[PDB]
């Protein structure tokens, strides 16, 4: 019943904006959120199904994640706009429902609800901001229509559009893969990143920290459920890994970088789709969730329109707590010991060699000490010598969201042993 | 049988749509197109399945009018005080 | 069936080639909505006579009413200005739709499927119990999602 | 000699890291900002991918 | 449900229509003096810009047709419950009350930020 407190508290607020001052209305998005985890939290071990929908461990965690990511990238924003509080709680909700159901249709219904508020969220009107939106919404419509016809191939396939039905051979293979690409497109998986780097660059940040932690938790979240094969796993793997870091190495701005390493870190998350354990992505992705909000609350707190990889420099002496929890989460995005990032990736990775797939493993262990080079040509120019750049050091809200996030990196990463014990039913 | 075929072939012409076109709004049409190519299928898999591809085909009709209603809005804002709609206008965001 | 069904097959394929060959943006809508007239007369022929009238009413009624009122609020007719042409990319374009088009051929082909259900004409009368009921929660999710795209499209344009 | 041998080995290990890097700096290149061409890309990547669950 | 021999017949309507339809406009293109002139065929208004140069319409247009695609859609979804409704009992009126209610909020909010723009 979070469900029912989110389409509410939507509801109530679309029409509470024009009595309540925006910042009244943000107050309530940020009491709504905060209540529907309260409630996920007090639900944990209490899987619930109505219709199609249905809250197991999958959707609490990562419905967990993605309240997270929104409450963060809700508190940066305040645009005197309750309308961009508005698309917030409607993508939350509909990233809630893609999560929680097995009906393609219904996932379809979900993913549109969700996508359609972040294109114009998107929208800070800088022109590189509408060009961005315009791909985005272009390719995610494209997409769209290929997860529809991959739909219509597995009611083809079987009598029901919802996933585990048995399924045929090359025709089930062909609406697993007309699937697929929607969904990886969607998780920013190669060949299919091209949005991504023009999306996260042209983006404002906060806008983009909601985007890289949210949308990628619902997006690995809806994946699981699919039975995606071994050879076309291996690829996406591959292409999405080794393009992510190889062009990564030639970004010269800190969000198109970042952006080819969220690829290169999807590629990474596949390989538990191999085994599709779940507790493995929901500790993996609440590592990644929280040191990427962290990394893009450091850089809206830079600068909202963009971040050159030389506006990082000098962040230890200008605020010592920003620099080292900057350096920690991209020592979590590179996934190194004793770190939660490195257990995330460890539990993917042993997940893959469990599915014995060994070359695939290789060359994603390869591009990812490749991914080193940039993880450290950031976490490190935070010491350099301050070149001219922007910089507001954040409210305490900001703050104390960037500590407790680095601070949770670290607990996980040294004691993964108590929340992962519970990320199956719970105990 | 013939209608899944044809919806196929319909795809694939909507494809040809979205990558030949210059202008937006074309690209968004073939992708419409695409849709209901998606849709005829349904249909066809309906009349095999029982009836439920109808159902979902309308679910369908109702996302992609709330889809073009958004595209169209976004479209209109980009593209208002801007000149001519080809998308090789904006090449801003480069690797 | 194959005398008429081949008619209007072929009238549905030459529709689809009319909307992606012409450059006229007006041309291309109208072909569009010949298409979705010959699909919902296809839909009829499929038993499906419902979902037929609502193709007519919502996709072509309005949503392609939408689309010509934006067309012609800015011209856009004349669609090849600012051409930056890539010619390499029409051959590379027809390439990828013969592909995408070929793949789904194996995939279909071979394929005999059971066409024999008593739909009893895909008529609301037996379609309500189906939409509210197991589909209920899809249609609230749907209208959800259409009060978000109102909501969306209003706060899109809103000069201000 | 010896010595000069090694500082050439390691100049050839900085060769082999800078041949990484064009190879990133080519894939960053095949972006080049056109969505006519991240669209193709796109469109080839997923018929590809279809093949390949063959 | 009904026979597709109406439907045939709905389709001979169509046919015999736009034959008349047809016929009519033959009569009016052939019978005439066709005498075509450069002013004649000057668009309206003593010799330039009865329109002339204007910039592009107002969106109030589009917004009236979008609004109309969404109300639209909500018919054609409020149709199957028109017809099926007793069956449905308080459970399926209660669903549609919802769905009903979630688009009248919709319009509630376009409505109080007004379209005159």
């Amino acid at each position: 019943m979070t469900l029912a407190i989110l389409a509410v508290f939507s509801v109530a607020l679309t029409l509470l904006g024009f009595v309540l001052p925006p910042q009244g209305v943000k107050r309530a998005t940020l009491l709504g959120l905060a209540l529907a985890l309260a409630s996920l939290l007090l639900t944990w071990g209490k899987p619930f199904a109505f219709g199609p929908y249905a809250v197991d461990g999958v959707s609490q965690v990562f419905t967990l994640l993605a309240l997270l990511g929104a409450l963060w990238t809700v508190g940066l924003v305040r645009s005197g706009r309750f309308e961009f509080y508005l698309l917030v709680l409607y993508a939350a909700l509909g990233m809630h429902l893609l999560a929680s159901t097995r009906h393609l249709l219904l996932m379809l219904v979900a993913l549109e609800a969700l996508s359609l508020p972040l294109y114009a969220l998107a929208t800070w009107r800088r022109g590189q901001g509408l060009e961005a939106a315009l791909k985005y919404f272009l390719l995610g419509a494209l997409a769209a229509a290929f997860f529809l016809y991959g739909a219509a191939l597995f009611y083809g396939a079987t009598g029901s559009l919802v996933l585990g039905a048995p399924g045929e051979g090359p025709l089930y293979a062909l609406a697993l893969g007309l699937l697929l690409v929607g969904l990886g497109f969607k998780a920013a998986l190669a060949p299919f990143h091209f949005w991504t780097p023009d999306v996260y660059q042209g983006s404002p940040t906060p806008v983009v920290l909601f985007m890289a932690t949210s949308v990628k938790a619902a997006a690995f979240a809806a994946l699981l459920r699919v039975a995606a094969p071994p050879e076309a796993l291996a690829l996406l793997v591959a292409l999405s890994v080794v393009v992510g870091n190889l062009a990564a190495l030639a970004q010269k701005e800190a969000k198109r970088l970042l952006a080819y390493s969220s690829i290169a870190h999807a590629g990474y998350m596949a390989l538990a789709l191999y085994t599709g354990n779940a507790q493995a992505l929901g500790f993996y992705l609440l590592t990644y969730v929280l040191a990427t909000g962290l990394a893009f609350a450091v850089l809206s707190q830079i600068s909202p329109d963009r971040v050159p990889l030389e506006a990082l420099r000098g962040l230890y002496r200008k605020d010592p707590l920003l620099g080292l929890a900057f350096l920690v989460a991209m020592l979590s995005l590179l996934g190194l010991p004793p770190l939660a990032g490195f257990w995330g990736k460890y539990l993917a990775f042993a997940e893959a060699a469990r599915a014995g797939a060994w070359g695939v493993l290789v060359l994603a262990l390869v591009t990812s000490a490749v991914s080193a080079y940039y993880y450290l040509g950031l976490g490190l120019a935070v010491f350099a010598r301050p070149e001219e750049t922007p910089f507001r050091p954040g409210p305490p809200w900001a703050r104390a969201a960037v500590v407790a996030a680095g601070v949770l990196l670290l607990a996980l990463g040294l004691l993964p042993g108590l929340v992962l014990p519970a990320l199956a039913a719970g105990g | 049988m013939s209608y899944l075929l044809t919806s196929a072939l319909l795809f694939a012409l909507g494809v040809y749509g979205v990558l030949t076109r210059r202008t937006a709004i074309l690209v968004f049409l073939s992708i419409e197109l695409m849709l209901n190519a998606a849709n005829l299928s349904l249909v066809g898999f309906a009349r095999a399945y029982g009836l439920d591809g109808q159902v979902a085909a309308l679910m369908v009709i109702a996302v992609a009018a709330a889809e073009v209603a958004v595209g169209l809005g976004l479209i209109v804002a980009i593209f208002r005080h801007r000149e001519s709609t080809a998308v090789d206008d904006l090449s801003e965001l480069r690797g | 069936m194959s005398l008429l069904e081949g008619l209007a097959l072929f009238l549905l394929l030459l529709s689809g080639v009319l909307v992606v060959t012409l450059r006229n943006a007006i041309h291309a809508a109208l072909a569009l909505i010949l298409n979705f007239l010959v699909l919902a007369g296809v839909y009829v022929a499929l038993d499906a006579r419902f979902l037929g009238f609502i193709q007519v009413i919502v996709y072509a009624g309005a949503i392609v009413v939408l689309f010509l009122f934006v067309i012609m609020l800015l011209f856009a007719a004349q669609g090849e200005i600012g051409f930056d042409p890539l010619v390499r990319s029409r051959p590379l374009a027809a390439l990828l739709a013969l592909g995408v088009a070929g793949i789904l051929a194996a995939g279909l082909w071979g394929l005999d499927l059971a066409f024999t259900q008593d739909l009893k004409g895909g008529l609301p009368q037996a379609l309500g119990p189906l939409l509210y009921g197991d589909w209920l929660f899809v249609l609230l999710a749907v209208g959800f999602l259409l009060m978000a795209a109102t909501v969306v499209a209003v706060a899109l344009v809103e000069p201000g | 000699a010896l010595f000069y041998g090694d500082r050439g080995l390691l100049s050839g290990y900085f060769g082999l890291g800078g041949a990484a890097r064009s190879l990133g700096q080519g894939l960053a290149r095949l972006q080049t900002g056109y969505l006519r061409v991240y669209a193709l890309l796109f469109v080839l990547g997923a018929l590809l991918l279809l093949g390949v669950m063959r | 449900m009904a026979p597709i021999q109406e439907y045939v017949g709905t389709l001979i309507y169509v046919g015999v229509a736009l034959f008349i339809g047809v016929a009519a406009l033959l009569v009016g293109a052939l019978l005439g003096p066709k005498k075509p002139g450069r002013a004649k065929l000057m668009p309206y208004e003593s010799g330039n810009d009865p329109a002339g140069e204007v910039k592009r319409f107002p969106v109030h247009f589009y917004v009236v047709a979008m609004l109309f695609i969404l109300f639209d859609v909500e018919v054609a979804f409020l149709w199957p419950y028109a017809v099926s409704a007793g069956g449905l009992g308080l459970y399926g009126f209660l669903g549609v009350l919802a769905f009903t209610l979630l688009l009248f909020v919709g319009f509630l909010y376009e409505w109080w930020k007004g379209v005159m723009r």
